[PDB]
């Protein structure tokens, strides 16, 4: 039903740089957006729920924000362990719809 | 022109004068159903607003639901842990005017404690449970370490936090639940602080419980930070609600909800708003006529002369257009019915309502008298 | 130790049936909703089915609306998925995921906080 | 041709500010009789005594026991001659007891295991011996032992019950140990719908009748089908029974006027006032079928006709009938109000008091505007109708 | 030629020659201060001037008839909370003066004049100028029992406080006792306060707080202060008077003009009976009506000369009506609050209800009055001809 | 004086049964009714004061109630020690109006 | 906690008698005290009562004018004096104590303590 | 520029009598009057500030009062140590206006 | 303890200048206002000059206007007076006086709580 769009399909950054991923929705979701990180060969892990609530165990360099109408996930100090695919998901109205992931590489 | 079936109205210089038509300006009846086409109505059968907010099992279906008018029924009861709200009216008004239940989870630290405690008087399904939006924190391995959690507000709206303090019946129960003999809770922001000390003592048993819970609320602004530093007797929050400014309110009414369209709601039912005054109830929602304490108020060969008749009809219809139809909308107001004895504030509220009712009754009587007198004067001047 | 373990995957022919089972250990099962999410080989993530703790509100995706059934057993701590008729578009890795809201009546306002290493389903000749 | 009067009176209309007439009536009453005479109402003279002192059982107020009233008169010489005390919400309790209208007291047999009862003080002297309040029980340790109390009383009757209890605040820790055998006490009085937990505070206070301690007074209401539970560990001033709460017409007034013998229906602190006229100028505080308050000294309605200095009966009768109909509509019909809010304050408190003063000022201004407009309208139409009869 | 449309009871639009306006819709954006004493509290709230802020020092021992609070006001000293802020603010505002008189209390064995880094007075750390932070001396804090009588002929206002430290270590370091208690009493009232330890968000690198309390001592009375710890003592007493004074929130410049009616937007003329600017007024002010235009028919009806007597009669009657309406205004000095920055609950709802009732009733009265006067004016001007 | 009337002049009941005594007053007394029990050859002992308040030491089987302007004294289990004469009294006005007694026997 | 009685006996019609009641075990100057007489196998009757301040004193209609009741708080005693006795007064007398702790009036209370009566016989 | 007037210019009293000194002001000073005592050959010592507040260390026999528009300093029991000169000073307007001296001698 | 010590003074011819110093020991000097007062031989007490902490409000008497200057040094705890043009009317004993209000922006609404044993200034041939 609700289509989710992710801005950068692929990103490359140096260790220590700042990385931003953006997500947009077709309809209005009342800040019910969740960010998921999936390494190759493993199950996805939830990073932030509600676009601003960090889950326990996630490092503090991950932040989430609502820039007016877009949803932004920011990595402040990128590390080699932060190479994965990132998805944005809605929770307002079922069915849950995942956007196409953003792949991050290290230079 | 004359009529065989007349009507009797009142003017300034005459108390009983006979006229022809004499329409009516006060409404003395209702259809008996709370229609729900223009406004959004939420039927809280067996469910108060506070019970739905805290999340007792019977109200499990009310979570994450918006409304424009909450309907509370007289059969509403509580079927969970006994609790008391030190300022019940303020919290009820706050949540009612906010107009939404919308819960977003947060991940507090809560080090070294046992979470998700359950009670045998709050049964959800077939197993003992608790409130769905509060976290009963108990000792683990007979240790209850101090808590120092903090949550900032990086969003663009105020956040509402509901928490509580457990008052146990005996010291043995207190130690068995929280290792410290006497606990203490401090919840503070950059602009306010709230320090609460539990009171140990026995209470009458409700559903086989002699202890109680006291419920408190805080509000965090878009640039503030909430700090919780309790070392005992804490019913922690599970998240935050959203506070909005809108047109929502609450109403107590034992009336059925039907499929119809009307704009003015009273506890007896939905009433039409064409006439300027009413007589049904003093509690209203939406665009409603004013309340007066009066049962009735009424306002006025061969050939024909078309011009004079049209002039008189035009003036009378202009008066009626000015009076009939144009109403004012009041959404949230103060309480008008009380089931207890409180003191100063209740007397002040009763005084305010009585003053308003008396003044509006005087205004209605004078207005009807004036308009009848001038209507008769102008209709006599055209002949 | 909080984990979800899946069983029942394999290779089946088109038009036949399968049954996957998910066993949960380490948390109170009758407080959280449970969903199924499938991932195609090298493609994105897709939502399939979802159930609550009381098995009152059950929701299905459009493409698996008619031939898929989801069930729960609170006493045995299990989540079951049954597929009746299978096509070539369903060859994927299935994850049995759990919800975040404590005692939620509806399936909507929540997020998937725990995921299980799913099982492979291949529908080919 | 009309008639003229050698004398005259001046009235106000809408188009004209000063019109000479033949006869005008005063719609505002500016004088009282000075006596609060209770022929239709029941009036209780609380000399030497306040309402709360009569409730608690002051030795001086002993004659107010189990006495009903419709209006309580509290005088400016009223004082206290017992153990010093305070009420955390004085106005609320005063209003509740005043509106109840009865001081009926029924004893109850509380258990009270292992304590010394009927403690007396030398601040309260009844007759020629030290004493205490007659409706409260001072519980003091016996043999240097004060066991914890846990007593219950159900409400099997068909009315609400009011319980008045208290907490003793000593001056020093030595006094607390000598009186209640424990360093710190705690009181928990609860029902199925409410709970009150109080902790005493130890400290010195200015001496009133050689007493450095104080007493804090609390009240509870028990509904039918409920149970009152008292679980104090120390510093308890127990209740000796229960009062009766009723709903009806009753209030309390502060005045210094003598009580006489006349059938006056409207009472003000200055005295009894007749209610024939629709408005008044005497006092804001009223009780029972009283004309409304305006801030105008005079408000005259033209019950006559203009003057410019055989007989016809039909026109005279028509004019007289219309004028007397207007007068009947205005004069005589007066609404009744019992137990309004307080309008005079001897202290400064803050937000609630400012709100009350604002409400009363708004009411007074609105009713003054209404009176002025009504008199102007009626005078204008009276002159118009009497000039239309020619 | 030019005409004006007015409203009566029988007719909703009548073209008359001349029509006046009874609603003021504009104001000069200046708080004129000629006939009223106006004190500009830039960067300073009223409570921060009652106490001694290091940046509100110039407001001390000053009188006023109206206090102006600006939106840029902020605190720059030790964080504090007043449990009943509105009551204290209203009481001090209606008192109308700050006049401190020093008293020599008999404090024993304690360290007085304690300072902090939140207050900076020029170059050195400091505290409030009207309070006294009493700490321990030589790790001992003896119990304080201090008495002071009121032998004068006016009420005395005392502002004292309690200290809430972050941790028990801080409490012991400041006051030797683990838990303190304060008892401030008179012959007719008593206040007993107990401090509450616990951590709070840091304002200017301070996790502690101060609670502020006030006491009023009447003539012939006596103030007793009994404290074991955590007491912020007073340095003297203020003076309470009854008069015309209030406090307003307004971001408007102060000028040299003269005017009687003040408003947060500015000073407005009071010739016309009604207004449409703001519900918060000071002094002799027009009443508030929701309407934007209310016009009174000051002329005869318009349809598209030696009779001087009739013209004079009509002019005199209309001018008498105008004299009755225009210029006679009521003076209200201190009222209730009408704007709220936070959501509180029942009392705020009651105040909002009271103001809404007043506004609606006065709007109805204005509309009816204009209608009646228009109708009778037209009727009399038709009768004269 | 205010005459008092007691319904059963004499009553006989088995041990363990339920016994009810009813009293009526000529005028209205604000629930100021007292119940007295007198064994043969002894002084009266007050049982219930205020028509609903049980005095200390009285067994809990004695209950007092008000119904339809009538006053009832109930014994739930008539033990052999409860054979005596039961009287009713008022306290509103003071001429003194003890009613006639009800005598209870055991089979 | 007891109220003892003395002074009963046999007297001829038309003569005088004096009964005394002594109280022990409770504060005497707080409670009201009454007298109640019972005829042989007939019923209970009320004759007189007095308050703690001896301000309000009330008598039964059949005993008005001939019977006097007095109290001494210092000596803890309650006295009754009969002047013109008749054959209708032969009964057993009980000295009873009120329940309210300090009552200004004799009403709105019960009888929470009774003494063992003394016999008075008026016959030839 | 206030003119303070003191009375009497010189006073004599016995050891134990009651002594009163009065001071008046030209304008209205809002109860800001300070009393100073100076012995011969020493510096002045402030006795009362605010016309009613005793300073610490001053014997309680000294009292200050506002009698009407005049200010009074009272010594209840004069002692041989109280032979000095007393001044009244204002504090309202900046120019300090000391009064004259009231010289007290014992008999 | 608390004391104020004054230095300077002596005999000076008319029209000449000299400087008096007052040193404070025993209290926080940067909190209290400081004044200079003088007493003629057996005549009375006359106010001379006054200054506050932070040295914003400085006031002088009419008879000593334009020829007298008062200054502070809070770091060195000193109060200085400089007199330039002198007459025979200034032969007096000078006292250095401490104020009472703990921190006063303005010089008024105060009282003199501490005085120092002054120094003698004589202006004669
Ligand atoms: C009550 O109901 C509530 C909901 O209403 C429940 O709350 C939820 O609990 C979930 C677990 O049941 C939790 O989700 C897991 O979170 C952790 C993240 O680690 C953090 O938490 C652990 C646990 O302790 C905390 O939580 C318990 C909950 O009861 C509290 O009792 C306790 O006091 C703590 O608050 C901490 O140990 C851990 O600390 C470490 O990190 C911090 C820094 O953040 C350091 O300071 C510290 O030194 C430690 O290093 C964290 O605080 C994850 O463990 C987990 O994800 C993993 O879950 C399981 C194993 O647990 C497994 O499947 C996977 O683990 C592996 O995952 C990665 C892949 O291999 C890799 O990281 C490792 O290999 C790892 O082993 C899986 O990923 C979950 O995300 C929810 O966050 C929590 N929700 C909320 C809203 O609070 C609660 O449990 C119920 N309680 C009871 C008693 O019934
Ligand atoms: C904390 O601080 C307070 C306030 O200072 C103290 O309270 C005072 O306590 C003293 C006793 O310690 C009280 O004095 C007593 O007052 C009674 C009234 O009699 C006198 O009343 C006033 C003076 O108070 C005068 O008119 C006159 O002196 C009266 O005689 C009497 O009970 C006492 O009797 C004594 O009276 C005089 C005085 O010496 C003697 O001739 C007698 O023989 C006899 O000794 C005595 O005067 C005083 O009133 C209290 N003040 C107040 C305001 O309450 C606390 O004690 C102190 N400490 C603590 C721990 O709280
Ligand atoms: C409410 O009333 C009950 C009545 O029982 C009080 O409970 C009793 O409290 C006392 C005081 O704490 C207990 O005495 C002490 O208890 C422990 C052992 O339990 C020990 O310290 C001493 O040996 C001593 O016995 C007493 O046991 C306890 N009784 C029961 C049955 O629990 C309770 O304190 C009252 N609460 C309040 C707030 O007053």
């Amino acid at each position: 039903d609700i289509v989710m769009t992710q801005s950068p399909p692929s990103l490359s950054a140096t260790v220590g740089d700042r990385v931003t991923i953006t997500c947009r929705a077709s309809q209005s979701i009342s800040n019910y957006l969740n960010w998921y990180q999936q390494k190759p060969g493993k199950a996805p892990k939830l990073l932030i729920s509600g676009a601003s609530s960090l889950q326990l165990g996630v490092p503090s360099r991950f932040s989430g924000s609502e820039s007016g109408t877009d949803f932004t996930l920011t990595i402040s100090s990128l590390q080699p362990e932060d190479c994965a695919t990132y998805y944005c998901q809605q929770g307002y109205i079922m069915p849950g719809t995942f956007g196409q992931g953003t792949k991050v590489d290290i230079k | 022109h004359a009529v065989p079936n007349g009507t009797i109205v009142k003017t300034i210089t005459n108390d009983r004068i006979e006229v022809t038509n004499a329409t009516e300006l006060v409404q003395n009846s209702s259809i008996g159903e709370i229609c729900g086409s223009p406004h959004q109505i939420l039927d809280g059968g067996n469910c108060t607003l506070i019970d739905a907010l805290l999340g007792d099992p019977q109200c499990d279906g009310f979570q994450n639901k918006e409304w424009d008018l909450f309907v509370e029924r007289s059969r509403a009861n509580s079927n969970c842990y006994p609790y008391d709200v030190p300022d019940y009216a303020s919290l009820r008004s706050l949540v009612a005017s906010s107009g939404t239940l919308e819960f977003k989870n947060e991940s507090f630290n809560w080090t070294g404690v046992k979470q998700n405690g359950t009670s045998s008087a709050c049964i959800r399904g077939s197993s003992s449970s608790f409130f769905s939006r509060l976290n009963w924190l108990t000792s683990l391995n007979n240790i209850y370490p101090a808590q120092n959690v903090t949550m900032p507000n990086k969003e663009q709206f105020d956040k509402l936090y509901i928490w509580g303090v457990h008052h146990p019946d005996t010291d043995k129960n207190q130690i068995s639940l929280f290792a410290q003999s006497s606990g203490r809770i401090t919840v503070s922001t950059k602009r306010s602080q709230q320090a609460v000390i539990p009171n140990i003592g026995s209470r009458p048993r409700i559903r086989d419980i002699p202890s109680r819970i006291s419920i408190y609320w805080t509000i965090v602004k878009p640039g503030d930070i909430l700090l919780i530093n309790s070392t005992g007797n804490l019913i922690a929050p599970r998240g935050y609600f959203k506070i909005r400014s809108g047109k929502s309110s609450i109403m107590r009414s034992d009336a059925p909800i039907g499929k119809c369209k009307s704009e003015c709601i009273t506890p007896n039912g939905s009433i039409p708003n064409d006439k300027p005054f009413q007589n049904v109830n003093r509690i209203t929602y939406g665009a409603c006529p004013r309340y007066v304490k009066q049962s009735t108020l009424k306002l006025a060969g061969q050939a024909a002369d078309l011009k004079s008749t049209q002039a008189a009809i035009d003036q009378i219809n202009g008066i009626l257009n000015r009076l009939i139809g144009k109403t004012n909308e009041k959404f949230h107001q103060i309480e008008k019915e009380f089931s207890e004895v409180e003191g100063r504030v209740q007397d002040l509220e009763k005084y305010v309502e009585d003053t308003k009712i008396d003044l509006w009754s005087y205004n209605a009587e004078l207005l009807v008298a004036l308009i009848n007198q001038h209507t008769i004067d102008l209709t006599d001047s055209e002949m | 130790e909080v984990q979800l373990v899946e069983s029942g995957g394999g290779l089946v022919q088109p038009g036949r049936s399968l049954r996957l089972s998910c066993a949960a250990s380490g948390f109170t099962f009758h407080n959280y909703a449970m969903h199924w999410v499938r991932q195609a080989p090298g493609k994105g993530l897709d939502w399939v089915t979802g159930i609550t703790w009381n098995s009152v509100n059950v929701d299905y995706a459009d493409s698996v609306k008619g031939r898929f059934t989801i069930s729960r057993d609170n006493a045995k701590n299990s989540l079951y998925l049954q597929m009746n008729s299978l096509r070539a578009e369903d060859t994927a890795l299935y994850y049995c995921v759990k919800g975040q809201v404590w005692s939620g009546y509806y399936l909507t306002h929540d997020a998937f906080d725990l995921w299980g290493q799913g099982t492979t389903v291949t529908v080919s000749g």
